[PDB]
């Protein structure tokens, strides 16, 4: 969950 | 070597290394031309060597190297000896010059060169400074902001920069640590290097031949330290000074200590 | 490859070295959703969200690479455990390993080449409640079977129940985790 | 050894109980034991001595028994009793000396001082009265192997060791980091020192650790742990590792933060204490691990900040100390203490009668060189000589 | 001894346990400043470490009583015991040790630190009063060595710091007439109880009963009850020595003695 | 009695003394012939001397045996005697000093005082075997 | 982190070979080539430096880690060579008239010297061991030596008539003098133009790599005429152009950095 | 009452500090100030002495116990100072051009010297340790020294040509010469005007107190250049009026007399 | 125990040691004072040193007598034990290391390990006296 936020950052890396 | 050391407290004190460190080391005095002039002799060096030979220092171990002036000496001091003694006179005009000389020789520096026209550098810690040597270093600085623009200065107009050094042979500039500065320098005459201060150089020993102790090694105005190899004398001649030196040289070499870092003929380490 | 065969989850005292090297990828087990407990990076992010809402010095150009320095330098040393037939095998980036039984805390020689085969595929758990403090607790504050199983499993319910029961042998460990979440 | 302790105990209880005016109803059994002992001894001829300056003596027991007709003891009875007890006392004394002065690597438990080997015979076993004392009790337990124990107060288990370890050194000794420690008797005084005060270290924190490894396991030990080690808390001049030159040490004490003391046992943790100061307990341990930290004070006043500058001179060196004393303990093996005189009796006898160095004990029985190598042979010989020395002290202190 | 005192108590009479170096003082290391500042440059006060059988107390003045009347500064330390003692043997010496070297101490609230460079002088006009129910029982004026205390529930150690009226150049260079005060005059006192007797039960450096009990409990993972604290920390067990705690402690110590008479 | 009994040269830690009426501790202060700058700076060749070189020795007697009676850190006889006298307000006597201060009682160990001390310690042990 | 001490080291034979340091040292270090003006002359390109830097970029070295430092001639380079980098490569042309000069250059830069000063005027010096030599630099040196006997008199030379001395150097920019070790020598040197230092030879400098672009291997690093060694960082090449040489260096730089090792001092 | 002998003395730590010798030492001792002519010139009063004595009376010193002894200049005072008083104070003006003179004055009065005569013409003298110096007083001393070898020849000089000697002093009213310790020196002095004595340095003189009225502390008592100490009876003041200076001295006389300690001889 | 027991100086071949805990082998590498050209060409006076002088020693303990139990090249008890455990898949116990690796079993020869090893070796001998 609070690590899921990091996983979500990594997931949405394509938007950078 | 990163490995640890161990020991004990029952071991006994070994014999004296003095009277052998003389035989297997060299000493080098750095005196002013004023001394030779006041003396007006030719064999005073042989005299001092034959005197040293009683205190233990053999014939081919002592050396005398003349320097015309404090600034001329400050310009690229090539100290290469196992023990260096320097005699320096007092002058309220050269106070800062002979404090920077102290900061340079007493301490060991790791120096990286600088490319001003193509790059813009900053400082990191309280011991990373910029040392410029040469005939006359006239440095001006303009701090910049995050978006490469001037603060109280104009990046084009050199006459709007902040002139920290005006016609000085040796300058040691400390600026605010964290911000980028642009520099205007007389590269045709002076070379300026970003140098980080390592531990002290225990191979040299300064002797203020004149007034009170004013040398502020550490650039922060809170310590004002007085190190071991920083002596003070009052003088009216130079023969008495040299006799004092010779008579109390064992104390000088007891306050000095051969280096640990490496062998090098420069007054600072160069690692690009 | 120590174990069955090459995995890249186990790629390498020799034992302590191997364990630290495997724990530098058990951090990735942590941030790969393959954990069961409080998942230390989660505590790190909670500290982050509790600090960056209070710190006056927060700015658009400033938070970037602060989030990363946080994620990188929060809890550098951190330990993990694996359970198999009521036998816990621990490990830590600090080169420490502990094998021990759940019911009766008593150490055992650390079975390498089995700990690896187990941590590779079986789920891992974090060392919030690590063996040292766990044993100090089982000694001083005598502990029940279900409470001990849940503390091995790193349950927030029993964790918060102890934290409300004011157990210094856990308060000290949590304070250590804070002081490691320092930046 | 059983029969020697029996002789000593019955002689003690004779010198104590047998006194004029006393009542036979209280000393009937003691008189029976004494008469059985006389019957066992009479006719035998013992010999003692012949090593070093120990004189050679030949004991020939021809005694008479004690009547049982009287009710109250008269001087005409106590006098014979004393004339006999003095003889038996000096005999037992010379036997305990001849046994404290002999050693052997092979069969150290087995009796030496061949008179005592003879006493160990089966015709002499009719004298055993009571094996009560701690030493003879643990002896019989080790013979019939079982969980034993000797109870000690301030045991001398640490050999005198004063020594340091430097993780960052230079030839000038101006910016040092490391730990000093003095382990002596029942006390350990450790102190981690940093000349920089951790201006350069990550988080302004410097760790320090000290691992002691006992040669014999201890149990039920009561310990007193306090901060600010005294003997490493004033100016000092010390030498280097190889004794070439010297260096100065001007300490300034800070409080141990994040202190942890772990009593382990062959790598296995047993007890752990985190910032508990004062009286503490350790139920079983062979190894001790003292860990502490030096944390730069973030909030400093002017005067103190003047002591911890940002440059190399560093004329005040931050220190973090710890004293730890072992007040009581219980050990399966024998040691020395601050309470019992057995060691002193042994060493005094050896010094007096000029005993050459033997194959087991070092010269003079220096407890440092005798505890640094506690091999089973040495352990058994030590237990034997301490036991017979306690036996001798039960009569002649 | 234990069972005799137990039977005595049951058949109520005058009991007593004899102790060698008893652990009656809970660990308390702390200071008290009677004149303070945020800069902490002119401080007067006293420090004490009361631990086990020892009390190491030390009164410090930074100005060496230059402004105090008659060049004298008082100091007083009161220790109230939880249980009475009788026929106590005490060793009182000057020049306490653990408060006799440089130190860097944080303040009460912990917001800043201060330095402490002590310089030891001797206690003059010293007065040790062993009191019982506020009634002074024993008094000792400038007597050192080995002393006695026949009955007492309180100890009052009073001492003074007297500026030397006749000073040499060296020592006079340490106590100037102005506020900097780079050397702080101190006066220390060590006091160790060696022998003692008590109607109640305590711990010592000679008997292992407490360690037997604690080791049993640690080995068998006993949850903490209502009476004894967690882990049986002697500090928090002799800080509130209620009668229930005293009775349970006597009981467990007695049966610990019993057990130790069989298995060691 | 002036004759030597035990001699220890450069040994530290736990040691033994079989019989002795006199202790003689003889040590030396040997200047370090090799000295670093930091330490050389403390011992100059003239009078100022802001660091004074010291050499110390601690010597504790843990256990011992004596042909006469004394006081210890384990036994209560002396405290019992002193407490009885303090409680019942005994006038000072021809033999024992005022208050029975062990310092001035051992500073003069005349055989009369030795005998009286043995006697009172004996009866104090006796009384403590009944009322502790 | 102990400095200035020598402590015993320990290890084992069960440890595994760690990953390669190449492509990380290439980034965290610096490289410095030294080439002759003849090469730039034959080339006549103002962008060859950036070209070679972009080529090194493929081999791993970043753009701001490589340096090219010209030198007009072997002797003008031998005059006070101040090498300060992390990996130094030197190109050297073959010239039989410069054999001894460019062997002295090799013996100087390849090795690590502990150098004290010299006072010709006052003192008469001597060599203790086979590795104490006298190295002189400057624009043009003219050295003349006179050995002495037990009683401070000359042996085939006069302490006053300098002409009687024996001439070991004649108008040389760099000289390395090894004389009979154990006899006091007097010297005459034009100290205005040249400086002479008394140096002791220590373990090799593993930071520099010499490359003889021309004829056969003649460089005798060691002054004793018994070894005549060829070391690892002492290379030879045949040439007719310079672009090919620089491409060779760029393609085999990893071999050069494997044959070199960062300094110990 | 055994004079000339030094025997072991004992003490204790139980005793209590005795009463203050101060307020009685004033009555049972004598004081003697040494002020410069400049001071009385600035003052321009004929009763300032009696004024200061009446002031001292309030501090305890009686009338006929305090003395004032003018001195024209620092060198004229240094020339044969006769300090015979149970408590001496000296007020000394700072001058950059008189630094060595007013440091030699300090090293001569603050310390107690044991002086033997010296016959230059007849003998050849040397030094033994770091406290055997040559103190020369007089109106104008011009000292020259030639060190000698084992066989009584010269070293950088000639024992007959006085011009070859080394000039250590040039028209000075006071010199304190330290030379190398372990060699013989042949001296030449203008002995008509100046007397030179071989003096050994003993423990310091605690009966005299120097007060530098002007600039920073420069007085290097120690001939060894390493220490450069600053004792308790070498005070410093900043000044603009001599009345202010004297009022300061009077108001803080007790601290001065505490920093000073009567002689043992 | 730090006391020497046996000392052999320049004796090679078969030797004895009656009782010993520590072995100290101290040897030297002595440069040949007189050298032929072929060997002088290998030890030059410069740093390269392409040949490295060595001095070796082999020491094999053939027979011995130990108060404790160990493994040998003669007896099968340890093999029996480890084979039984590897066959019947026994979890690692609190005493013996995993797999009963003799290296990590003799590196720390704790008394518990010694007693258990003696017990299992004894019963393994007893079993091998019936079923080899
Ligand atoms: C050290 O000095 C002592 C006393 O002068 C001397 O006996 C000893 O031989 C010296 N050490 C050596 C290695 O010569
Ligand atoms: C070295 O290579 C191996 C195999 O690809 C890899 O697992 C390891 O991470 C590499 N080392 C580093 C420091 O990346
Ligand atoms: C010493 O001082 C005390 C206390 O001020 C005083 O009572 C006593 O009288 C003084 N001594 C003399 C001799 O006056
Ligand atoms: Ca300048
Ligand atoms: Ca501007
Ligand atoms: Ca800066
Ligand atoms: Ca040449
Ligand atoms: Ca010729
Ligand atoms: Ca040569
Ligand atoms: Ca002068
Ligand atoms: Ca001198
Ligand atoms: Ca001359």
């Amino acid at each position: 969950m609070a690590s899921l936020i990091y996983r979500q950052l990594l997931t949405n890396s394509y938007t950078v | 070597i990163n490995l640890p050391i161990t020991g004990s407290m029952d071991t006994a004190y070994a014999n004296s290394t003095q009277e052998e460190t003389f035989l297997t080391s060299t000493l080098c005095l750095y005196y002013p031309t004023e001394a030779a002039t006041e003396i007006n002799d030719n064999s005073w060096k042989d005299t001092l060597s034959q005197l040293f030979l009683t205190k233990g220092w053999p014939t081919g171990s002592v050396y005398f190297k003349e320097y015309t002036d404090i600034a001329s000496f400050s310009v690229d001091p090539q100290l290469y000896c196992d023990y260096n003694v320097v005699l320096m006179k007092y002058d309220a005009t050269l106070q800062l010059d002979m404090s920077e000389l102290a900061d340079l020789i007493l301490n060991e520096w790791l120096c990286n060169p600088m490319d001003i026209t193509l790059y813009y550098y900053q400082q990191t810690d309280e011991a990373n400074k910029w040392i410029s040597m040469g005939s006359s270093c006239t440095i001006k600085v303009c701090p910049l902001n995050t978006q490469t623009l001037g603060i109280g200065c104009l990046t084009t107009d050199t006459a709007t920069f902040e002139e920290v050094a005006t016609a000085e042979k040796l300058v040691i500039t400390d600026v605010v640590d964290g911000v980028n500065h642009k520099l205007d320098v007389t590269t045709a005459t002076c070379t300026i290097r970003n140098c980080k201060k390592l531990g002290p150089r225990e191979n040299v020993a300064v002797i203020q031949v004149g007034g009170s102790d004013v040398l502020d090694i550490t650039a922060d105005p809170t310590t004002a330290p007085q190190t071991e190899r920083m002596m003070r004398i009052n003088w009216k001649k130079w023969w008495q000074v040299f006799y004092t030196v010779v008579d109390y040289v064992n104390q000088i070499i007891q306050a000095m200590s051969k280096r640990s870092r490496s062998l090098n003929s420069a007054a600072f380490y160069y690692r690009i | 490859s120590v174990g069955s065969s090459a995995s890249c989850w186990t790629d390498v005292s020799s034992i302590s070295t191997q364990t630290s090297t495997i724990s530098r990828r058990l951090r990735l087990k942590e941030m790969a959703t393959q954990t069961e407990g409080m998942n230390f990076d989660d505590i790190s992010a909670a500290v982050l969200k509790t600090k960056i809402d209070r710190s006056t010095q927060i700015s658009p150009n400033t938070l970037p690479d602060i989030v990363t320095e946080a994620s990188e330098k929060f809890i550098p040393n951190r330990a993990y455990r694996v359970i198999n037939n009521d036998e816990v095998f621990e490990a830590g980036t600090d080169g420490r390993f502990f094998a021990y039984r759940v019911e009766t805390f008593d150490e055992i020689p650390f079975d390498v080449q089995k700990f690896a085969d187990l941590v590779t595929d079986s789920p891992v758990i974090s060392a919030i409640i690590d063996f040292k403090t766990l044993k100090n607790l089982n000694d001083n504050y005598g502990i029940s079977r279900q409470q001990a199983f849940n503390l091995l499993r790193s349950d927030p319910r029993v964790l918060r129940e102890f934290i409300n029961q004011d157990n210094p042998i856990i308060r000290n460990r949590i304070e250590q985790l804070i002081m490691q979440c320092r930046l | 050894m059983d029969v020697l302790y029996s002789l000593s105990k019955t002689l003690k209880d004779a010198r104590d109980k047998i006194v004029e005016g006393t009542l036979y109803s209280n000393v009937s059994d003691l008189i029976q034991q004494f008469n059985q002992m006389i019957i066992t001894m009479n006719g035998n001829e013992f010999q003692t001595g012949g090593i070093g300056n120990l004189p050679i003596r030949n004991w020939n027991f021809d005694f008479g028994l004690l009547g049982t007709t009287l009710l109250n003891l008269d001087a005409n009875y106590v006098e014979t009793a004393r004339n006999t007890i003095d003889y038996f006392v000096d005999f037992v004394d010379n036997v305990c000396m001849d046994e404290m002065v002999r050693e052997s690597q092979r069969n150290g438990i087995a009796p030496q001082s061949d008179s005592l080997r003879k006493l160990s015979g089966i015709k002499f076993k009719r004298i055993n009265f009571d094996n009560s004392s701690e030493y003879i009790e643990n002896w019989n337990l080790q013979n019939r192997r079982q969980r034993t124990g000797f109870t000690f107060h301030k045991p001398n288990i640490f050999p005198y060791s004063a020594s340091f370890t430097l993780n960052r050194s230079q030839p000038a000794h101006d910016n040092l980091m490391g730990t000093m420690w003095l382990n002596a008797g029942s006390e350990i005084q450790v102190a981690g020192f940093d000349y920089s005060c951790a201006i350069n270290a990550p988080a302004n924190i410097q760790q320090f650790e000290h691992i002691v490894q006992l040669r014999r396991v201890l149990t039920t030990a009561t310990i007193t742990l306090l901060p600010d080690a005294e003997r490493f808390s004033f100016p000092r001049v010390i030498n280097s590792a190889d004794g070439a030159t010297t260096w100065y040490f001007n300490p300034v004490i800070l409080r141990p933060n994040n202190v942890e003391v772990e009593f382990l046992l062959n790598g296995q943790i047993i007890n752990t204490y985190q910032a508990r100061f004062g009286t503490i307990i350790a139920r079983n341990f062979d190894t001790i691990r003292l860990s502490f930290q030096l944390m730069r004070p973030p909030n400093m006043t002017p005067a103190v900040a003047a002591l911890f500058p940002n440059a190399q001179p560093f004329e005040h060196h931050a220190t973090v100390g710890l004293t730890l004393r072992i007040e009581s303990a219980v050990c399966e093996s024998v040691l020395a203490d601050a309470s019992k005189t057995m060691l002193a009796n042994v060493t005094s006898v050896r010094q007096e009668y000029a005993i050459p160095v033997g194959p087991v004990f070092p010269p003079g029985m220096n407890w440092t060189d005798l505890i640094t190598n506690y091999s089973p042979s040495r352990e058994d010989n030590l237990q034997r000589v301490f036991t017979v020395a306690s036996i001798r002290s039960m009569l002649v202190k």
